[PDB]
RNA sequence: UUGAGAAGCUCAGACGAGUAGGCAGGCGUGGAGGUUUGUGACGAAGCCUUGGGCGUGAGCCUGGGUCGAACAGCCUCUAGU
RNA sequence: UUUCAAUGGCCCGUCUUGAAACACGGACCAAGGAGUCUAGCAUCUAUGCGAGUGUUUGGGUGAUGAAAACCCAUCCGCGAAGUGGGAACGCCCUUGUGGCGUGCACCAUC
C-alpha cells in the first residue's frame, strides 16, 4: 500500500504517484449487456443465424 | 461431403526447367515484356485466388480428415472429441520409443494416424 | 432441500412470454390478413 | 461480531462470526448509520463469498431472519443500510453472483412486510407503513439519488405484490403498499425508470382506496 | 551461480585454460575419487593421481578392472594402468588411456609429501 | 482507424466498444449510435473538454440544467482559472486527477461510459458534448 | 468438465466463489458406470447451468 | 440447436484486366525474452528421393535412404533477413 | 515418373520504342551480393499524464550480474500567454405526421 498507494491516496514511497484509473468501472461486459437495466429496453432480438 | 480440388498440378516458376539456377518455387514474373505475365495463349498458368479451394474442405486430406501434428501422447489426447475430423500425424523427429506409445494411445482414442507404421516392425 | 430456480431465469422467462404472446398474436392476424389478401 | 471475521476466506469462520453477530444486533442501544454501514460491508461480503446454491439459499434466509432479532428502535436503520450497500455495490457484482444477491434482496423485501405485520399487532397499520414508506422514499426510491441502479427497483417492482401476498396469505389490508412506486413514477428524472416501472409493477388497487 | 568478478564463466576462456594448462596445473586437473574405505579413513574425498597408485576402473569398456598406475599421460589427460591394454594388428599390446575421474583409488602410494597432504586437507592417519 | 473498430490496443476500450455495439443495434437510439461512432475516433478527433466548458454549457442562457448527465467521449480536464465549481454529473472516458477531485468535492459525481449505459441505456436526459477541434 | 481417472469418469465443476483458492477450485463427483444414471448425474449436479 | 476465439458465428446481392503508384494480410532466415511440465544416440540438424499429403501461392508436414548431436512449434523482440 | 499421340508454344532480364525493331547482359553450378544506421524537421496513429508535461547532466540506491531495475534534489526545455443551420435529448399528440423547447463540434450572419 505504501509502494503503490491507492487510486485516490498518493503512494508514500513514490512522490506524487496515484494508481491509474480505469476506462470502465466494472469490466464484466456480459454483466452490463445481460443486466436488468439494459435488457428491459432492448427490442426483441431477431433470430440467431437465420434460415436461408 | 466430397473433397473437390480445383487443381492438382503445382504452379512452377517460369523458365525453371531450362536452368538449374532457377528453382521450381513460384516467383511472380516482374518482366513487363514477358509473355507469361501478360497471359498469352500457350503460356503457363499463374496462382490466382480463383483456384482457392472450398473453405469447408480446405486443409482436408483425400480421406476427409485434417492433419494434426503430434509430438507426444499429450498431443494425441487432444483429439478425443475431434477424431472424426482430424488425423494424428507423428512428427518426423519423434523417436521410435514414442512413436509406438502414440500409436497404441491413438488406437484406444479411435484416432487415425497418417504414418503409424514408421520406424517400427511387427511381431505377432 | 431444493434449488430455487435462479432469478435471472425467472426474469428471462417472463420476458420471453411477453414476446411469445406478441408473436402468436401477430401471426394469428397475419394468417387472416394473408388469406383475405390472396383472394384480393 | 467482528466485520473482519465476517469476510474471512474460510466458511467456518464466517458462520461463527455470523452467529456471534446475532447477539450484537439485539442490544438495547442505538447504533449510528455508519456503524450499520460498516457492519453491512462485512455482511455483504459474507454473502458475496457463499459458494453453493444450497448454502446461499440458507445464508440469505439467515440474513433475512436477522431483521426481527434487531431492536425495534434501530430495526429500520438495519434495512435502510442494507439497501444503501446493495445500491452502491450492485453494479460492481459480476454476472455469476447476481442470482445469489437477487434472492437476498427478495428475502429482505419480504422481511420488511413481515416486520410491518408484526408491528401491526400492537400499533396501527397506517403509521407502521408510514415509517417504512419513509425508509423506502429516503433510500432506494429516492428521486434525488440518480446513482441508485434500476436493477434493484425493477426487481422490487417484480416481487412487491408477490412477497406481500406471502406475508398476508389470507387478505391484505388497506395501506400505502405501493406508495414508493407512485412517488417514483411521478417524479423521477430517469425516463427509463418511469417508463418501465409501471410495466414491471403489478399493483393491485383492489384494497387501496380509489382516488 | 558464481558471484566473483575474478572468475570467468566464459566457455571460450574455460576451454582455453583447460587445454592450455601447464603440467603443474594438470596434476590437479587429473584427480580421482577415493574408495569408501579410504574416503572415510583418510577423511579425504579425492586426490590427484600418481604412479604406483592402485585403482579400480569404474566407467568404460574396461569397467571393473584393477591395477597399478604405470604412468600418467598429462599431455592427453590419460592414465596408463598395468595389464589394461589392447591387442594391435601384430599382437603387440598397446595400453589404453583412462581418464582419471573414471577410476577410484583403492590404495594410496603413501609418501611423506602425501602424508603431509592428508593432514593438510583435514585428514588423519 | 475510425471505421469499424478502434485502432487502440487498450483492452478496456475494446470492452466499451463491445458494450455499445450491442446498445447501438438492439436499441433505436441515435445516442448509442453516436457514442459508438466516437469510440472509433482517434485521439486527435476526441479533444479534451474542460470542466469550465461543461459548467458553461449546462448553465447557458436559460440554463435549467436540472440534472442531465454531461457525456463526452474524451478527457475532462480541469480549469484552475474558475474558482467555484457547480454541482455537475459528467460521464467521460477519462477524468484528470484534479478534475475528478474538483467535481466530487464540489457537489456532484463522475461516471464512466459503462456506468452511464446502466443509468441511461438509451441516453435519455444526457447532454452530449464535444471539445473544440481548432486546437 | 468430465475427465477419466484410472478407468472411472468424474464430473469436475468449479464456481466463481472458489476462483482464488487453486487447491479447492475444482470439485469432483463420481459418474456411474450405468450410462443412463451417468447422464442424470450430470443433469442433477449441473442444475440450472446453461 | 448447443453456431459467444463478438477478433466468433451467420444471411444476402453485386463484382473480378492492369504498368507507375497506393493499401492490406501473409510465407521464410539469423539471434533475444517467454512458452510448449516441447523433440533427440530407440537418432537432432543437414542432405538425397519417379514415396505420400496440405496451401491460390510464398511455403509447410511426412515415408524411405544417408547421417551423427543438437533442435523446433506458438506469443513477443530484433536484424548484416 | 518416363514416353507416345492430338493441339498449342519465338529467349530471359535491361534500355529503347505507340509498339516492336533493336542494341546490350547471359557457358554452367555453388556461396557471397545492394534503401542501412544516426541527427533534425513535419504529418498521422498508439500510449501516459494533462495547464501542464519531460526520472536516466547528475545524486541516491541496487548482496541472488550491480552497465539492469528502483528512487528524485536543483534547474532547464517545450506549452499555458446575439441571429440562422446543426449533433444529441426531453415533452407531446393526430398520436405517425409534425410541433414545442434545450442546442455540442463546425459553418454562415451581426
Amino acid at each position: 500500500d505504501s509502494v503503490f498507494g491507492s487510486t485516490t491516496e498518493v503512494a508514500q514511497l513514490k512522490k506524487n504517484y496515484f494508481l491509474p484509473e480505469n476506462i470502465i468501472s466494472n469490466a464484466d461486459v456480459t454483466r452490463l449487456i445481460n443486466s436488468d437495466e439494459i435488457q428491459s429496453i432492448v427490442k426483441a432480438a431477431g433470430p440467431s443465424r437465420v434460415k436461408r | 461431403v466430397n473433397i473437390i480440388k480445383k487443381r492438382t498440378k503445382p504452379f512452377k516458376r517460369h523458365q525453371s526447367d531450362r536452368f538449374k539456377r532457377v528453382g521450381e518455387s513460384w516467383r511472380k514474373p516482374r518482366g513487363i515484356d514477358s509473355c507469361v505475365r501478360r497471359r498469352f495463349r500457350g503460356t503457363i498458368s499463374m496462382p490466382k485466388i480463383g483456384y482457392g479451394n472450398n473453405k469447408k474442405t480446405r486443409y482436408c486430406m483425400p480421406n476427409g480428415l485434417k492433419a494434426f501434428l503430434v509430438r507426444n501422447v499429450s498431443d494425441v489426447e487432444l483429439l478425443l472429441m475431434h477424431n472424426k475430423t482430424y488425423a494424428a500425424e507423428i512428427a518426423g523427429n519423434v523417436s521410435a520409443r514414442k512413436r509406438v506409445e502414440i500409436v497404441e494411445k491413438a488406437r484406444a482414442l479411435g484416432v487415425k494416424v497418417t504414418n503409424a507404421g514408421a520406424k517400427v516392425r511387427s511381431q505377432e | 432441500a431444493s434449488i430455487f430456480a435462479p432469478e435471472s431465469l425467472l426474469k428471462k422467462t417472463k420476458a420471453q412470454k411477453q414476446s411469445r404472446e406478441q408473436i402468436v398474436a401477430a401471426a394469428a392476424e397475419k394468417k387472416s390478413a394473408r388469406q383475405k389478401k390472396r383472394e384480393l | 461480531p467482528f466485520i473482519k471475521k465476517l469476510a474471512a476466506n474460510d466458511r467456518k469462520t464466517r458462520d461463527k462470526a455470523l452467529e456471534s453477530l446475532q447477539r450484537f444486533l439485539s442490544q438495547k442501544k442505538k447504533f449510528e448509520r455508519l456503524d450499520f454501514l460498516k457492519l453491512w460491508k462485512g455482511l455483504f461480503y459474507c454473502m458475496w463469498m457463499a459458494d453453493k446454491p444450497l448454502y446461499q439459499q440458507k445464508l440469505s434466509d439467515n440474513l433475512a431472519a436477522l431483521v426481527p432479532i434487531v431492536w425495534i428502535d434501530n430495526r429500520i436503520l438495519f434495512q435502510s443500510t442494507f439497501w444503501e450497500t446493495m445500491g452502491r455495490e450492485w453494479t460492481g457484482i459480476d454476472i455469476l453472483r447476481t442470482d445469489k444477491f437477487y434472492l437476498l434482496m427478495r428475502r429482505f423485501c419480504a422481511a420488511a412486510f413481515r416486520d410491518i405485520q408484526t408491528r401491526s399487532k400492537t400499533a396501527l397499520l397506517d403509521k407502521v407503513v408510514a415509517e417504512y414508506n419513509q425508509m423506502w422514499m429516503d433510500g432506494p426510491f429516492n428521486t434525488e439519488n440518480l446513482a441508485f441502479p434500476n436493477g434493484i427497483l425493477f426487481h422490487l417492482a417484480d416481487i412487491w405484490t408477490e412477497e406481500l401476498r406471502k406475508v398476508y396469505p389470507e387478505d391484505v389490508p388497506k395501506a400505502d403498499w405501493y406508495l414508493p412506486f407512485d412517488s417514483t413514477i411521478k417524479s423521477s428524472h430517469n425516463v427509463v425508470l418511469r417508463k418501465t416501472l409501471p410495466k414491471r409493477l403489478d399493483r393491485v388497487s383492489e384494497y387501496t382506496k380509489d382516488s | 551461480m558464481k558471484f566473483s568478478r575474478d572468475v570467468t564463466s566464459s566457455r571460450r576462456k574455460q576451454r582455453k585454460a583447460h587445454f592450455g594448462a601447464p603440467s603443474s596445473v594438470r596434476r590437479v586437473l587429473m584427480s580421482a575419487p577415493l574408495s569408501k574405505e579410504l574416503r572415510e579413513q583418510y577423511k579425504i574425498r579425492s586426490l590427484p593421481v600418481r604412479r604406483d597408485d592402485q585403482i579400480t576402473v569404474i566407467r568404460g569398456s574396461n569397467k571393473g578392472r584393477e591395477g597399478k598406475i604405470t604412468s600418467v599421460y598429462r599431455k592427453k589427460f590419460l592414465l596408463l594402468i598395468e595389464r589394461v591394454t589392447r591387442e594391435k594388428a601384430n599382437g603387440a599390446s598397446a595400453p589404453v588411456g583412462i581418464d582419471a575421474s573414471k577410476v577410484v583409488i583403492t590404495k594410496l602410494h603413501l609418501d611423506k609429501d602425501r602424508k603431509d597432504l592428508i593432514v593438510r586437507k583435514g585428514g588423519k592417519v | 482507424s475510425q471505421r469499424s473498430k478502434p485502432a487502440s490496443e487498450n483492452v478496456y476500450l475494446k470492452l466499451l466498444v463491445k458494450l455499445y455495439r450491442f446498445l447501438a443495434r438492439r436499441t433505436d437510439s441515435r445516442f448509442n449510435k453516436a457514442i459508438l461512432k466516437r469510440l472509433f475516433q482517434s485521439k486527435t478527433n476526441r479533444p479534451p473538454i474542460s470542466i469550465s466548458k461543461i459548467a458553461a454549457l449546462t448553465s447557458r442562457k436559460s440554463a435549467s440544467s436540472q440534472n442531465k448527465t454531461t457525456v463526452v467521449v474524451g478527457t475532462v480536464t480541469d480549469d484552475e482559472r474558475m474558482l467555484t465549481v457547480p454541482k455537475l454529473s459528467i460521464a467521460a472516458l477519462r477524468f484528470t486527477k484534479s478534475a475528478r477531485a474538483r467535481i466530487l468535492k464540489a457537489g456532484g459525481e463522475v461516471l464512466t461510459l459503462d456506468q452511464l449505459a446502466l443509468r441511461a441505456p438509451t441516453g435519455s436526459n444526457t447532454v452530449l458534448v464535444r471539445g473544440k477541434k481548432h486546437a | 468438465t468430465v475427465r477419466e481417472d484410472n478407468g472411472k469418469l468424474y464430473l469436475y465443476m468449479k464456481t466463481i466463489e472458489r476462483a482464488h483458492f487453486p487447491s479447492k477450485l475444482w470439485q469432483r463427483i463420481k459418474l456411474s458406470k450405468n450410462y443412463a444414471k451417468a447422464l442424470e448425474q450430470i443433469d442433477q449436479q449441473l442444475l440450472y447451468w446453461p
